[PDB]
């Protein structure tokens, strides 16, 4: 009918304008010259690290990236970071200057960017669902499938909804890190006697839906986002329905949202809720 | 004769202070032209007289950047000067938008939304805020207050409409003279060049944004929502917009309304934009069966074949904003033929009420104008059995006041049930 | 209605309480 | 009936809980024991 | 026998109605002796 239209894969490029860096710009190609298989000899990026990185925080990996670790669980100042990718083929480390090599492609911009760690990235995302329900207690249905409902925070930095998340801080796990993120972001101050319970109820049953990589914009060739979905369903609904979601830290509004495939979210959360639904065989 | 004083409300919002017309009216400035900025004082207002309309429709030309507060101030001061001090505050406030263009709707649908906005409109002494051009939506709802007009005797409900002096057929007659123009006729059907559009002769009221251009469109939307909002404020009163057929801009304009919380009310079948609202809020909402074969794909299809977008982002940010209104329940009341009824148009109108931001006494009032008593049965025993027993004593006395007042005796027998006592009633004002 | 909620019932664990 | 079937044990102890507020976990445990305790033949027991 | 809550409440009047009813039509009927706390509070004082 067509004739062969709209490539094969369209991969994933970046942004031309690099967010909080005052109006930097990365080198432009196109999504036909993105990975790193192919050669692509016209290739210059440029090199951009944020005054917030050069400053040195707790969070950040030193400058020097040499005798560092990557693709294993390395310990960092006694506390482990899990500098693993979930790429087959594995990161791969440059010769000449010691930094990372993206393997999942160019993004037209090298050095350390707003990411504190060399490399990989961990990243923790908090999928909170329960079935949207009607007052009368039916299930929602649309085409032929049940109808979901996850918590979505609007973002403090770029004014995007998206799903609540964080980075995996040193010396702590996934566990802590979703479960923090979920009451720090979603919840802001955090939880009543038994309705705290109830909540721990509602965290008792998570599952690791996907580990995939992130189509952030702040991603860089040698620093680059992965992320860890996890999913905490409410079946019965009773603990969801105790949730007080009012936005706090790095959140402005916080409100339960329909799962569609024509979501427009933050980076490539649509992916996670794609899998979310696929699991659940839910609407999407 | 003219006026040559006026009773401007006060800012304290106690008491009405008469003061002379000039100095009043000097604050309002008009634009000469498109390149000037600071602008002149207005020397066009005045009343105008409408072909086969008894009464008169005060107009005033201001610009965009003059304050909205200033405007309210001037509607205050006719509605005093023509129905006395004590005239009947609005309790809503009725903001009707939709398509410019003409459009034919089905004879029973026309029926329900007349019958709905004239008992809201007669219930509430709602003020009713159009664009004010005789095309379309502002003609239809022109057609439906002229009976209004008609048919009752004493207080009239105004209609104001707010449009763009840029486009209106008759600017320079109005702008040229001495002000007051003391029942000036409108030749709507008189060439005035360029204009081609013509004002709407069943407003009471007009209100022309002028900014210099010509034969520009969609200069007044944001004057239009702050004088809304300022109106809202000061009586204390929700503003409920209603939303009938509409073009890709009534989108954006439910979409500030329904971001700032205002709540909107879409006839559904009218077609065109109320239709891809009411599509987009029954496929997020409605828990019927004939709505779960209601896809976002068709919904794409069918923004695609009524607006005819020119590129496919167009029509992505189209439906990215259709689905961005609907994403709040409350704030969406739908309205439709095959579902409620005929007669429940004023219905929706008051779910649009009591899902907006407000006291639940003020609720219990608007329920009780409306003659709906099992509502605030509900929400009685609703607000009874959810541990808010202190405002329903501290608003029981002025809500059994206001159904004495209002001659709603099944009002009163529930007031006075809820362990109200008869003895311990307080005036609204001091003695 | 009863049939309503039959017929509804009818259509890497993780443990993240520690935070 | 069908609106009693989402009635469970745990949203009975939370109403205790929340209407009585007891100071210790055993006097709730207890509460609910005592509770449950009464109504177990039906007949004795007319709900209106 | 007629027990309950020592302090006042206040119940609902289409309840508060149905119990009068009920309880009225109950004591005319069976020539009852309704015992209660005595007391001028609560749901003493009601059954008063
Ligand atoms: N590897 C990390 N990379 C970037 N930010 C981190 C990292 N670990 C912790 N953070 C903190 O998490 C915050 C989340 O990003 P933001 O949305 O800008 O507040 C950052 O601003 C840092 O304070
Ligand atoms: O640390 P913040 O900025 O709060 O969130 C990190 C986000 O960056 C994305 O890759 C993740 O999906 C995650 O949602
Ligand atoms: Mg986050
Ligand atoms: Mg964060």
């Amino acid at each position: 009918v067509h004739g062969h239209t709209a490539e094969a894969a369209e991969w994933y490029v970046p942004p031309e304008e690099y967010p909080k860096s005052g109006g930097v710009k990365r080198y432009l190609i196109d999504a036909s010259m993105v990975p790193l298989s192919i050669m692509c000899p016209s290739y210059d990026p440029v090199e951009y690290t944020h005054p917030s990185v050069a400053a040195q925080p707790v969070w950040a990996d030193p400058a020097d990236p040499r005798k560092i670790k990557f693709n294993v669980k390395d310990e960092v100042n006694g506390k482990v970071v899990d500098r693993t990718s979930c790429h087959p083929s594995g990161i791969s480390i440059d010769s000449n200057t010691g930094r990372p090599i993206n393997p999942w492609g160019r993004t037209g911009m090298t050095g350390r960017g707003l990411l504190g760690k060399w490399g990989v990235n961990q990243a923790a995302d908090t999928v909170v669902t329960r079935w949207k329900r009607s007052p009368d207690g039916s299930i929602l249905e649309r085409d032929g499938k049940k109808v979901l409902e996850f918590v979505a925070i609007q973002r403090q930095d770029n004014k995007m909804w998206a799903i609540p998340g964080g980075f995996v801080d040193n010396g702590e796990d996934v566990a802590l890190t979703s479960g923090r993120e979920f009451m720090e972001e979603a919840l802001g101050m955090g939880m009543s006697a038994e309705s705290k319970d109830s909540l721990a109820a509602l965290f008792s049953s998570g599952t690791i839906v996907a580990r995939i990589y992130c189509e952030d914009p702040r991603n860089t060739d040698n620093a680059w986002v992965e992320t860890t979905c996890v999913n905490f369903h409410d079946e019965s609904g009773r603990h969801a329905a105790r949730l007080k979601l009012q936005g706090g830290d790095d959140a402005e509004h916080a409100r339960w949202m329909m799962v569609h495939g024509g979501l427009n979210l933050f980076a490539s959360h649509r992916t996670l809720l794609q899998h979310v639904t696929s699991a659940l065989n839910a609407y999407f | 004769v003219a006026a040559k004083t006026l009773l401007i409300e006060n800012e304290d919002g106690k008491g009405s202070t008469r003061m002379e017309v000039q100095d009043f009216m000097k604050r309002f400035h008009m634009h000469a032209s498109e390149d000037d900025k600071t602008g002149s004082p207005s020397t066009a207002w005045g009343t105008l007289r409408f072909p086969t309309k008894e009464a008169t429709a005060p107009y005033l030309r201001l610009s965009v950047n003059d304050d909205p507060e200033d405007a309210l101030l001037f509607v205050k001061a006719m509605l005093a000067q023509k129905y006395g001090e004590t005239y009947d505050r609005p309790s809503l406030i009725l903001s009707v938008t939709g398509g410019a263009r003409n459009f034919t709707l089905p004879p029973r649908l026309e029926t329900a939304i007349a019958k709905g906005l004239r008992l809201a409109a007669q219930r509430t002494n709602a003020w009713v805020v159009t664009g004010g051009t005789n095309t379309g939506v502002m003609k239809l709802t022109g057609q439906i207050m002229e009976a209004l007009s008609k048919t009752q005797s004493h207080f009239i409900p105004p209609t104001i409409g707010i449009a763009t002096y840029g486009v209106i057929i008759g600017g320079d007659d109005m702008t040229r003279g001495e002000p007051p123009k003391i029942g000036l006729e409108y030749e709507m059907h008189k060439k005035d060049p360029p204009k081609t559009t013509p004002l709407d002769d069943n407003h009471n009221l007009f209100l022309l944004v002028d900014d210099g251009s010509t034969n520009k469109f969609g200069k007044e939307i944001k004057f239009r929502a702050a004088f809304e909002n300022a109106a809202g404020q000061a009586f204390a009163a929700p503003v409920v917009t209603i939303v009938v057929q509409g073009g890709p801009g009534t989108l954006g304009t439910a979409l500030q309304a329904v971001r700032q919380g205002t709540p909107i009310v879409v006839v559904d079948g009218s077609g065109l934009a109320a239709d891809v609202l009411a599509y987009a809020y029954n496929f997020m909402h409605n828990p019927l069966t004939r709505f779960k074969s209601y896809t976002i794909d068709d919904l794409r299809q069918k923004v695609a074949q009524t607006f005819n977008p020119k590129s496919s982002q167009q029509l992505t940010n189209l439906l990215d904003s259709a689905l961005e209104c609907v994403q709040d329940p409350n704030l969406v009341v739908v309205y439709s033929l095959q579902e409620s009824g005929i007669d429940e148009f004023d219905d929706c109108i008051l779910k649009a009420i009591f899902s907006s931001q407000g006291k639940l006494g003020n609720k219990l009032k608007q329920a009780m104008y409306f003659d709906q008593l099992d509502v605030a049965k509900r929400a009685l025993s609703e607000a009874s059995k959810n541990g808010q027993h202190n405002e329903i004593a501290a608003c029981i006395n002025d809500n059994l006041m206001a159904a004495m007042m209002h001659n709603k005796p099944h009002f009163v027998e529930l007031y006075l049930g809820f362990d109200a006592k008869i003895y311990e009633l307080k005036p609204s004002e001091e003695v | 209605i009863s049939f309503r909620f039959s017929l509804d019932q009818q259509a890497n664990r993780l443990n993240s309480a520690v935070a």
